[PDB]
C-alpha cells in the first residue's frame, strides 16, 4: 500500500517532469490554434451577443474542445514546473541559506533587514528538522554550532537551530528503541515536517515563474468565461521563443532610458502647455460649424491632454493640427512655438527612443 | 561615444595601474597580483590620504622621506610617483 | 609600522612571521588606519612610506559624493587627459578632495507594512492549507483508497496540486487585500 | 522562363531587373544590410502581428462603436463588428497611419471611455509606430555596423 | 566610420612612435620614455 501509492506518484512526477517543455510550447500550439478561431469571430444581433462564423459548421464544438484541452496542459504545465524546476529552486534557496548561516551568522551574529522579504521568510528554514533536504551538505548545523558555540553561547545556538540539546547526549548514550512503520498513516503524518512543508510552499509563492505559471492558469481558466482572454496567452511568445528575446531585449535593456525619456517628453510637452494656455488660446478652436466653438485649451489640464494626444502624434507638430497664425499680432511667436515643438518633441525625442534601441543593439 | 568612453575607461583601469602604468599581466603573475598591487602597493586612495598626511603633519616633525615628498611637492614636481617601476620589479629576483 | 615594514621587507623569515601570529590583534585592529604608498626615493629607488590614516578622513573618502568625483576624474583624466598631465591633474584633484572632505569633516560635528502583510498573508494561507492536513480525515478518506484505483490514485494527486494553486490564489486575493487596506 | 513568357506578355522582362542584386556586387553590400538580420526581421513583423492583434481584441471588446468609416450618416460603414475585418483594418490602415489607430478612428471627446481610449491610442502609438519600426530601422543600421 | 577612423588614428599615435614602430611599453620601462622618444629622438618634424 504504502510501497506501491508513492512508486506510482513518484512515476507521475517523473512523466510530468520530462515532458514539461513540449507541454509548454505544446500549450503555445493551442494557444495559436484558439488564436485563428477567434478570427472568424463575428457580432451580431439590450444585450448583444457574439456568434462565431463557421463555413465548415462545427467550428464551435472545436472550440471548445480546444479551450478545454488548454485548461488541462496548463494544469500540467503547472505540475511539470512543480515536479522539475522548484527542487533546483530549493536548493538554491538552501544553499545560500546555510552559506549566510555560516560564514556571515545571518540569524546570530546580525539580522535581517526586516525589509528582505526572503530574509525575513527564510527563518522558519533555520529550526526546520529537515533543513538541507535538497542542498548536499548534511553538517551545516553541527557547522555554525562549531563556528559560534564559544560565544554567542551553545544553548542559544541550538535552540536557534532546532538540535536537541538533552537528547544529543541521551542519543550518544543508551538509545530506546520505538516499533515504528511506514505502514501506519498516523507514522508518516507524525513524520512529515509541517514547518518545512510550509517554508517551502512560501518560496514556491513568492518564486516569479510559478506566478507567471499561475497567471497562464488563471487567463486559461478564464477564457471559458470568455473566449478573447485566450488572446492573452499569445504573450507566451516572449519566453517560448529565445529568437524573439534577441528584439524583446534590444527594448528591455534600456527600459529605464526609455521611460525617463517619455516623462521628459510629458514635461516638455506641459511646458509648451504652460506657454499656449497663457498666450495662444484663441488658436485652439476645434469646431466646424462657427456657431459653436470646442475651445481645447480653454482649461489647461484639457490643452494638456490636447498637446499629448493630437499634438504629439500628429507629423508636422501641434502647428499641423491648431489653428493658422497669419495676420495674427503673435504670428512670429507662434511660429517659434511650432518649430520648437516641431525640432523638439517630434524630431529629437524620438530620435532619443530610436538612439537607445540602435545602442541597445549594439 | 558616450559608450565606448566609459568603456574605454573602464578597460583601462582594468589593465593599467593608474599611477604606474603597468600592465595587469606582470602583476598577474603572481596571484591575485593585479588587485593586490591596485588596491596595497600603488592605490590612488592611499596617495590621496598621504598627502592629507603631510599637509595636516607639522614641517618640523617630517621624517626624511616626508620631507623630500614635502619639498617636491611644494615644488611641484612629480618623480616621487612611480613610472614605468614598482617594489616587484625592483626587487624581482630579491623578493621571488 | 614597525612590524608591517619588516614583514614587506623580508617575505620569507620564519621569525617575524612567528611574531605575527603573536600579533594578528594589533594588526588586524590597526589594517584600516596604515596607509601604504611606494614613491621614488632619492637613492633613485622605489620606497614603501607608511603613514596613518584617519577614521575621519576614511569616512569622509567613503561618502558616495567623493566616490563620484572620484569616479568623473578618472572619466576625465582617462578620456581627454593627456599622459604627460596626468599626475598633475591627479594632484589637483587630490587637493580639492582633501579640501572637501576637510570641509565636510568639519560640518558634520556634535516597505515594513507592505512586507509586514505578505508575511501575514503567506502565513494564513498555508496554515490553511496545513489544517485540511491536520484533520487526520485520511483515514476515513480511505474508504476509497483501500478500494485500489489508478484513477483515485491520478484524482488524488490531481487534486492536491489543485489545492496548491487554489492556495496561491487565496495567497495573490489576501496580498490585494492588505494592500488596499494598508495604503487606506 | 520569365524571358520565354516575356515574349507571350512583355512586362515578363521587367522580372529581370531582379537581377541586378547578383550582377552588382556595389548593391550586394546594401541588400546585405537587410538580409544580414532577415530572421530578425521576420520575427518582428510576426511580433508587430501578434501586438496588433492583441489590440484588435480589446478593440473588438470594448471600442466598437468607434470604428464606423461611413461618410452620409444613414447608413454605417462598421470596419471591426466581425473581428477579422477588424484586424485587417488594424494593420491596414492603422499601422501605416503616422499616428496610429487613433488618427483614423473617430473621436473620443464628450464619452465615457474616453480616457480608456486614450490610453489605448496612445500605447498604439508608442510600441508599434515607434519603437518596432525603430527595431526595424536598429537592425538595418547593427547590420551596417 | 569616421569616427572609429579618428581614434585608430589617435591610439597609433599614442601607441607606436611613427618612423620606427616600436611599442610605447618599451620606451615607458624608462620613464616619460615615449614622450622623450617622440619629440627628442624620433621626431618626424625633425626629420623634415
Ligand atoms: N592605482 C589604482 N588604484 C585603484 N584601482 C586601480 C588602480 N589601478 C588600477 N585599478 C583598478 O581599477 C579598478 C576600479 O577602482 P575603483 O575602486 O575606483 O572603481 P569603482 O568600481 O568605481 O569603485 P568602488 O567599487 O570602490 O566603489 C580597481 O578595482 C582596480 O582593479
Ligand atoms: N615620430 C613621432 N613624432 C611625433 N609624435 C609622435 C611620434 N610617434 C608617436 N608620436 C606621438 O603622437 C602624438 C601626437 O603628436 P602631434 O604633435 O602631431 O599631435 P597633435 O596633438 O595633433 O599636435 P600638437 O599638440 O603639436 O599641435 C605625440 O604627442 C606623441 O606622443
Ligand atoms: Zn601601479
Ligand atoms: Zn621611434
Amino acid at each position: 500500500f504504502w510501497k506501491k501509492i508513492i512508486a506510482y506518484q513518484q512515476k507521475l512526477l517523473n512523466y510530468f517532469a520530462r515532458n514539461f517543455y513540449n507541454m509548454r510550447m505544446l500549450a503555445l500550439f493551442v494557444a495559436f490554434a484558439i488564436n485563428f478561431i477567434l478570427l472568424f469571430y463575428k457580432v451580431s444581433t439590450i444585450a448583444v451577443h457574439y456568434v462565431l462564423e463557421e463555413s465548415s459548421g462545427y467550428m464551435e464544438p472545436t472550440l471548445r474542445i480546444l479551450a478545454i484541452l488548454h485548461t488541462v496542459i496548463s494544469f500540467f504545465c503547472i505540475i511539470g514546473y512543480y515536479c522539475l524546476k522548484v527542487p533546483l529552486v530549493i536548493f538554491k534557496r538552501e544553499k545560500e541559506v546555510a552559506r549566510k548561516l555560516e560564514f556571515d551568522g545571518l540569524y546570530i551574529t546580525e539580522q535581517p533587514s526586516e525589509d528582505d522579504i526572503k530574509g525575513q521568510w527564510d527563518r522558519l528554514v533555520i529550526n526546520t528538522q529537515s533543513f538541507p533536504n535538497n542542498y548536499w551538505d548534511k553538517f551545516v548545523k553541527r557547522k555554525v554550532m562549531d563556528k559560534y558555540g564559544e560565544f554567542y553561547g551553545r544553548d542559544r545556538i541550538s535552540e536557534l537551530l532546532g538540535m536537541d540539546k538533552a537528547a544529543l547526549d541521551f542519543s550518544d548514550a543508551r538509545e530506546k528503541k520505538k516499533p515504528k512503520k511506514d505502514s501506519s498513516l498516523s507514522a508518516v503524518l507524525n513524520s512529515i515536517d509541517v514547518k518545512y512543508q510550509m517554508w517551502k510552499l512560501g518560496v514556491v509563492f513568492t518564486d516569479n515563474s510559478f506566478l507567471y505559471l499561475a497567471w497562464y492558469m488563471t487567463m486559461s481558466v478564464l477564457g471559458h468565461y470568455n473566449n478573447f482572454f485566450f488572446a492573452a496567452h499569445l504573450l507566451d511568445i516572449a519566453m517560448g521563443f529565445k529568437t524573439l528575446r534577441t528584439i524583446l531585449s534590444s527594448v528591455t535593456h534600456n527600459g529605464k532610458q526609455l521611460v525617463l525619456t517619455v516623462g521628459l517628453l510629458a514635461v516638455v510637452v506641459y511646458l509648451y502647455t504652460v506657454v499656449a494656455f497663457n498666450f495662444f488660446r484663441k488658436f485652439y478652436n476645434k469646431s466646424e460649424d462657427g456657431d459653436t466653438p470646442d475651445m481645447k485649451c480653454d482649461d489647461m489640464l484639457t490643452c494638456y491632454m490636447f498637446h499629448m494626444y493630437v499634438g504629439v502624434r500628429a507629423g508636422g507638430g501641434i502647428g499641423d493640427e491648431i489653428e493658422d497664425p497669419a495676420g495674427d499680432e503673435y504670428e512670429i511667436y507662434r511660429i517659434i512655438f511650432d518649430i520648437t515643438f516641431f525640432f523638439f518633441v517630434i524630431v529629437i525625442l524620438l530620435a532619443i527612443i530610436q538612439g537607445l534601441i540602435i545602442d541597445a543593439f549594439g | 561615444e558616450l559608450r565606448d568612453q566609459q568603456e574605454q575607461v573602464k578597460e583601462d583601469m582594468e589593465t593599467k595601474c593608474f599611477i604606474c602604468g603597468i600592465g595587469n599581466d606582470y602583476f598577474d603573475t603572481v596571484p591575485h597580483g593585479f588587485e593586490t598591487h591596485t588596491l596595497q602597493e600603488h592605490n590612488l586612495a592611499n596617495y590621496l590620504f598621504f598627502l592629507m598626511y603631510l599637509i595636516n603633519k607639522d614641517e618640523t616633525e617630517h621624517t626624511g622621506q616626508e620631507s623630500y615628498v614635502w619639498k617636491m611637492y611644494q615644488e611641484r614636481c612629480w618623480e616621487f610617483f612611480p613610472a614605468g617601476d614598482c617594489f616587484r620589479k625592483q626587487y624581482e629576483d630579491q623578493l621571488n | 609600522v614597525l612590524l608591517t615594514n619588516l614583514s614587506e621587507h623580508m617575505p620569507n623569515d620564519t621569525r617575524l612571521q612567528t611574531f605575527l601570529e603573536l600579533a594578528e590583534s594589533v594588526l588586524n585592529y590597526f589594517q584600516p588606519f596604515l596607509g601604504r604608498i611606494e614613491i621614488m626615493g632619492s637613492a633613485k629607488r622605489i620606497e614603501r612610506v607608511y603613514f596613518e590614516i584617519s577614521e575621519s578622513s576614511r569616512t569622509q573618502w567613503e561618502k558616495p559624493q567623493v566616490k563620484e568625483s572620484k569616479r568623473q576624474f578618472i572619466f576625465d583624466v582617462v578620456n581627454e587627459g593627456g599622459e604627460k598631465e596626468k599626475m598633475e591633474l591627479f594632484v589637483n584633484f587630490c587637493e580639492d578632495t582633501i579640501f572637501e572632505m576637510q570641509l565636510a569633516a568639519q560640518i558634520s560635528e556634535s516597505s515594513i507594512l507592505t512586507v509586514r502583510s505578505a508575511l501575514f498573508a503567506l502565513r494564513y494561507n498555508i496554515l490553511t492549507l496545513m489544517r485540511m492536513l491536520s484533520l487526520k480525515s485520511l483515514k476515513k478518506q480511505m474508504k476509497k483508497v483501500k478500494k485500489m484505483t489508478v484513477k483515485d490514485m491520478v484524482t488524488a494527486f490531481f487534486s492536491s496540486y489543485w489545492s496548491i494553486f487554489m492556495t496561491l490564489l487565496h495567497f495573490v486575493a489576501s496580498v490585494f487585500r492588505g494592500f488596499f487596506r494598508i495604503i487606506c
